[PDB]
């Protein structure tokens, strides 16, 4: 459920930066959303897999 | 074990039975014959 | 009961009066015969009083009590829970209800 | 036909004493009951006062032992393979060489 | 007649050949490993470059 919240904040970074062309910064913090976003996706896989194993 | 209906020898045999069961002839006698003279180990 | 009768990490146990004892104490087979040596002078006694005493002790052992009784008794406690015991091997005799 | 437990319980055996049946076996050879459907074990010292009919269920001596399952690894379970000593002393021994 | 007391029982039962061992596998060097960790493999690889 946190990488959907993460996706969808970079989603907004994303959009913010194509009305304030100005700040260079709102598009790295796009990139490390996805990124961080798609992390927490596999502790999400292994979590998933693992707890539903025992 | 099976013999004629109304022979004398029914009953003698259904006890004989039995009492090799309890002391253990039943057992040890298909054990004898099925894995004592096996072939494969 | 061979793989038992060599461990000495989980213990065995009849119940005192009845014929899961008899059975054992007069066995000629030696796979048997010492497990009754062992079962007659061991200590605590093994040796339960009650069917759900023996039960329990299993099932309050942490997999150290293994419990010898019927098979119809053993299946009928096996599909009923709490579901922490099962049945394992084969019959070591051959008897019936008539 | 009327059902009618058993009143003392015990399912079949001599006193050996006073040689006087007590359960269903004796509540059939002294004229109290006529017919006995129940898990009645045959044996030869009860043939030779009733006549059992044929087994309506084979069953034996069988062992039972609590019910297994999984050990669920710890998550931490692959620094296992190594005591806890020597895991502390490979970092200690790192921190040295360096 | 009037059969006796069953000196043996015993029941309709399945037989078969013993396993022979077993034929290899193409993409059995793959076995030790579950198909999870070998999935999960992936997307670690994936995340840490
Ligand atoms: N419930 S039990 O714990 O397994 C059990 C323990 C001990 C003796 C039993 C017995 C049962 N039973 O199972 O039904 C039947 C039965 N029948 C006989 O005729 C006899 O002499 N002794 C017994």
């Amino acid at each position: 459920i946190l990488s959907v919240i993460l996706l969808f904040m970079g989603g907004l970074c994303i959009a913010a930066s194509e009305f304030y062309k100005t700040r260079h910064n709102i598009i790295l913090s796009a990139g490390i959303f996805f990124v961080s976003a798609g992390l927490s996706n596999i502790i999400g896989i292994i979590v998933y897999i693992s707890a539903n194993a025992g | 074990v099976a013999t004629p209906k109304g022979s004398s020898l029914r009953t003698p045999v259904n006890l004989a039975v039995l009492k090799l069961s309890e002391a253990g002839v039943l057992d040890k006698l298909k054990n004898k014959w099925w894995y004592d003279k096996g072939e494969c180990g | 009961a061979e793989d038992l009768a060599k461990q000495t990490e989980i213990a065995y146990g009849t119940l005192d009066s009845g014929s899961t004892k008899e059975f054992f104490r007069r066995s000629k087979i030696a796979v048997y015969e010492k497990m009754w040596t062992y079962m007659r002078s061991a200590e605590p006694s093994v040796f339960t009083r009650t069917t759900a005493e023996g039960v329990a002790r299993v099932r309050k052992s942490k997999g150290k009590f293994a419990f010898l009784l019927e098979s119809t008794m053993n299946e009928y406690i096996e599909q009923r829970k709490p579901c922490d015991t099962m049945k394992v091997g084969g019959n070591l005799d051959s008897k019936g209800y008539g | 036909y009327k059902i009618a437990i058993v009143p003392d319980g015990k399912y079949g055996a001599r006193d050996a004493d006073t040689k006087i049946w007590n359960g269903m076996v004796g509540e059939l050879v002294y004229g109290k009951a006529e017919i006995a459907i129940a898990p009645l074990t045959i044996t030869l010292v009860r043939e030779e006062v009733i006549d059992f009919s044929k087994p309506f269920m084979s069953l034996g001596i069988s062992i039972m032992i609590k019910k297994p399952q999984k050990s669920k690894p710890g998550v931490f379970s692959f620094l296992d393979p190594l005591a806890y000593e020597i895991w502390m002393c490979i970092v200690f021994a790192y921190i040295g060489v360096s």
